[PDB]
DNA sequence: TCGATCGATCGAT
DNA sequence: ATCGATCGATCGATTTTTTTTTTTTT
């Protein structure tokens, strides 16, 4: 498109063309400083994106989720290309945010939070472990013996290499790809709450390049972004449709920071 | 249709207050005026304005209100299209009130449906936010799905035929969580009435309901006074059974006033710094220059009390300011302090603090043996309703910003009170065997309630014997003040004829010079002020003080010192005043003087 | 024992 | 003679909870 491909061409023209800390811009070389210690876990100031473009505030809403994927290709199409050799690794990228103006205590969000940009805190209570996930559609056809090829909702296409036929199928245990999985439970500190009560608490999801960096009891920070679970069985209700709520995990900052940690100045 | 007739009704209702609604003003678009920059769909009503104007569309209203319910939404939109560039997004959220029944739980039955009658009781077991999609888009899968139908139903329902093809009615389009309708509720139960008291059965338990800006307004421990809307609700019993099934009760309410729990803080109709934060200007001024305002103060809060005169000019300083001001990140720096009470039993030690509870807010006062040694720590569980382990409250951290003061301090158990040992300086208060690593906090300040050791003041041993105590908390309290008993028959007869004039029930008190309201609000305002030290006695406190300890050099040190300048900077703020003066050093110096040689033997 | 599946069948057109 | 609607034979899908023995704290 003409506007809907100016997105990743301004990401292309702002990784180059914005500067701070006297020249020699984080981003022209933050990308490869990254690329060498084989993270894939690229990081987005938003203040900087206020001092280079503020058009990227009003055009994200509408569909985060297309922003961050039109962000990730950018990378790609960066890195691959200019690390060919790269190719081996991972081979997938997603960028992350650390600059949000406001945060957002808990006991205070509702539907009009729905789908778009967050920052919230809390505490970690009793999570699960360490799991993994799946990735990518394929199956096995069962008639014929073919698969089916590639392809929260199911595909199933009639063409296949079974002369578009076998609605039938089975699956293996290879052969497509996986993702590793995490939980949370999000309760608020003990210090900010309404003085003796009750506190409130979410859920929320955090992704494959994002596990074993929380734990139980422990100070937190995250972007997050609101879900809607789709359905809890609408039918014949209670006194309220049985509905639930998450948050997904974009991007955390820990707040004690135990590691070896500040990035570095020019001079 | 039924409701056409409320339709023109509440037309015409528009249509007059489209014009004025009350003496050529408008009591009813103003708040739509407000609502008109981020339109949150609220617009209470009067129900006493229906029986002014409207002339009884009560019975009109009141019996069939669910039917007639829908139709006020469009007719709140019919009202705000006419003047703004409308959209259809308009919604609506009721409060209604002004409506003279309020009955009970009691007078129920299946004849009490669609009214607005109205209830209280009490707050328990409440439950949160629970949000629902509770619209969105579903018909055939072809090419025709934009259904901005009416899916919002309560037993919520997939299966739409169409709108423009023939096609499945079976094979549903999938879900719209994005362009569609949302909202927000929550949900609680109630008790049985406190206002209603009967005998025999038991608190027999209502459910309730309450729109979204109805939310997290309410509370526990709390009485309502609700609306009336009773519902049709959406084993054993083994009645008939028919079809072309066995419900329960239920109930919502869309109006609320959460009463005995509100104060508002400080907002003379003239200028000022804000609204009405100190808007009596025309008698603060003077409040704040006459000369004789420390006595006219003093004696402006204990008329029907009489007793020693040092600590009706002390103790406001618990109500009074510390410091507030604007620092670095080296450390918290503290605004309130100590104070200390010890006396021969029953001079009216109690009554000093009885009604101080109810004289300020937020500081709610009682005893902790009152109940187990949760007066620090919430109650200590160790089985399971949620997680096993929940203590994250208390009944002395329900006092922040506020004072919670003890009677009986001495007979206390060491656990509460070794604690108390540093939690009134490093007001940061932790503990194990429970904790999700405890990061609390209290702020505030205290008052003490102790009683000697055989009940006596004999001179016949130190103070730190005259208690016999641990010791180093003894510093911490920067002023004891002790009321004495003696053996005197004047201040017993002047006591008796106080009682004279408490049931003389004409005039049953003393004439005074100052009223409390007024009193209140000059406190209130006296702290907002940024206070300023640039005084010579802000250079000169080292001589004060190396004289203080001159007369030491016969315990001891700074912890006093800190006080000090609290305190005299405290008593600058009673001059409704910044820039520290070097007289307040002289009167808190001379208060200093009289708290250790009281303590001297 | 309950439910949709699918295939057959009977009047309209 | 073509085609849609209704009937009906054909198919597969559901049916696990109340005491105890250690454990931390008053
Ligand atoms: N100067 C005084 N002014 C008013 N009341 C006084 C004074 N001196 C003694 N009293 C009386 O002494 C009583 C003290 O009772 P109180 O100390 O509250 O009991 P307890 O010791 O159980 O708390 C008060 O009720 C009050 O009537």
């Amino acid at each position: 498109l003409g506007p809907r491909t100016e997105i990743a061409n301004r990401f292309q023209s702002f990784l180059r063309t914005f500067v701070d800390e006297r020249g020699a811009y984080t981003y022209r070389d933050r990308i490869r400083r990254m690329c060498e210690q084989n993270m894939s876990s690229f990081v987005v100031s938003y203040t900087d994106l206020a001092n280079k473009e503020h058009v990227l505030a009003y055009f994200l809403p509408e569909a985060p989720f297309q922003m961050l994927e039109i962000f990730d290709k950018v990378a790609k199409d960066m890195v691959l290309s200019i690390f060919p050799t790269y190719e081996r690794v991972t081979t997938e990228i997603h960028v992350r945010i650390s600059e949000l103006p406001l945060i957002e205590e808990l006991r205070t969000f509702r539907k009009l939070h729905l789908n778009q940009l967050v920052r919230t805190l809390g505490v970690v209570t009793a999570t699960t472990g360490v799991l993994p996930q799946l990735s990518v559609i394929k199956y096995d056809c069962v008639k014929c013996g073919y698969v089916l090829g590639p392809f929260n909702t199911e595909i199933k296409p009639g063409s296949c290499p079974e002369c578009q036929s076998t609605g039938p199928f089975s699956i293996n245990m290879e052969q497509t790809l996986y993702r590793n999985y995490q939980k949370i439970t999000l309760q608020e500190s003990p210090g900010r709450i309404p003085a003796g009560r009750i506190p409130r608490s979410k859920d929320v999801i955090l992704l494959a390049d994002l596990c074993d960096q929380c734990k139980p009891g422990d100070e937190l920070e995250v972007t997050g972004i609101y879900t809607n679970n789709y359905d809890g069985s609408l039918n014949t209700d209670q006194g309220f449709p049985v509905f639930a709520t998450v948050i997904i995990a974009n991007h955390v900052v820990v707040k004690d920071s135990k590691q070896v940690v500040q990035s570095l100045t020019d001079e | 249709v039924k409701d056409e007739v409320g339709i023109r009704a509440q037309k015409l209702f528009q249509d007059f207050l489209e014009e004025f609604k009350e003496d050529g003003e408008i009591k009813y678009t103003r708040p739509a005026a407000s609502l008109e920059s981020p339109d949150r769909c609220t617009l209470e009503v009067s129900f006493e304005d229906v029986e002014k104007y409207d002339q009884n569309l009560a019975t009109a209203i009141i019996e069939e209100y669910y039917h007639i319910y829908p139709f006020l939404c469009q007719s709140v939109s019919n009202y705000v299209k006419d003047r703004i560039g409308l959209k259809t997004q308009k919604d609506c959220y009721v409060a209604f009130t002004e409506v003279p029944t309020r009955h009970k739980v009691r007078d129920l039955t299946t004849s009490k449906i669609g009214t607005l009658i109205r209830i209280s009781g009490q707050v328990v077991r409440t439950h949160p936010v629970h949000p629902e999609l509770v619209s969105g888009v579903f018909m055939c899968l072809d090419c025709q799905t934009e259904i901005r139908n009416v899916e919002q139903q309560f037993k919520f329902t997939n299966p739409t035929i169409c709108r423009n093809p023939v096609c499945s009615n079976r094979k549903r389009f999938m879900l719209d969580v994005e362009k569609s309708l949302f909202l927000d509720f929550q949900k609680i139960r109630i008790q049985e009435t406190q206002a209603e008291l009967p005998r025999g059965c038991i608190p027999r338990a209502v459910e309730i309901i309450l729109r979204s800006e109805l939310v997290e307004t309410v509370q526990a421990g709390d009485r309502y006074d609700f609306t009336g809307t009773l519902i049709v609700v959406p084993l054993a019993g083994v009645g008939t059974r028919a079809e072309n099934l066995n419900y329960r009760m239920a109930f919502l309410a869309c109006s609320v006033q959460a009463t005995t729990a509100r104060f508002g803080g400080t907002d003379t109709a003239e200028d000022m710094k804000k609204q009405m934060t100190d808007a009596e200007w025309h008698k603060i001024y003077e409040m704040s220059k006459d000369r004789n305002l420390y006595q006219n103060l003093i004696s402006s809060l204990f008329p029907s009390i009489y007793g020693n005169d040092e600590v009706k000019r002390g103790i406001l300083l618990q109500q009074f300011g510390g410091v507030a001001k604007t620092t670095t990140e080296k450390t918290s720096l503290r605004g309130d302090i100590n104070v200390c009470i010890v006396g021969d039993p029953s001079t009216a030690k109690s009554q000093f603090l009885k009604q101080v509870s109810d004289f300020s807010p937020r500081a709610i006062y009682t005893s902790g043996k009152a109940s187990s040694a949760a007066g620090l720590t919430a109650a200590v569980v160790r089985d399971e309703e949620s997680f096993d382990f929940v203590i994250e409250a208390g009944a002395l951290m329900l006092a922040d910003n506020g004072i919670c003061c003890i009677d009986e301090f001495d007979k206390m158990d060491q656990r509460d009170q070794v604690a108390i040992h540093e939690a009134m300086e490093q007001q940061t208060i932790s503990i194990a065997r429970a904790g999700v690593r405890a990061t609390l906090n209290a702020r505030t300040s205290i008052l003490a309630a102790a009683n000697p050791i055989n009940g006596r003041y004999d001179r016949s041993k130190s103070l730190q014997q005259n208690i016999q105590l641990s010791a180093p908390i003894m510093s911490r309290f920067d002023l004891f003040f002790i009321l004495v008993d003696e053996c005197n028959e004047v201040v017993d007869y002047a006591i008796a004829r106080k009682i004279v004039d408490l049931h003389s029930n004409i005039e049953e008190s003393v004439e005074r010079a100052y009223t409390r309201e007024e009193v209140l609000r000059y406190v209130t305002f006296a702290r907002q002020f940024k206070p300023v030290i640039s005084q010579e006695a802000g250079h000169m406190l080292v001589e004060n003080y190396g004289h203080l300890r001159q007369r030491d050099t016969g315990r001891i040190t700074v912890r006093q010192l800190e006080s000090m300048i609290r305190l005299s900077e405290a008593m600058a703020k009673l001059e409704c005043s910044n820039r520290v003066l070097e007289r307040h050093v002289k009167e808190a110096f001379r208060l200093l003087n009289k708290s250790i040689i009281r303590v001297e033997q």
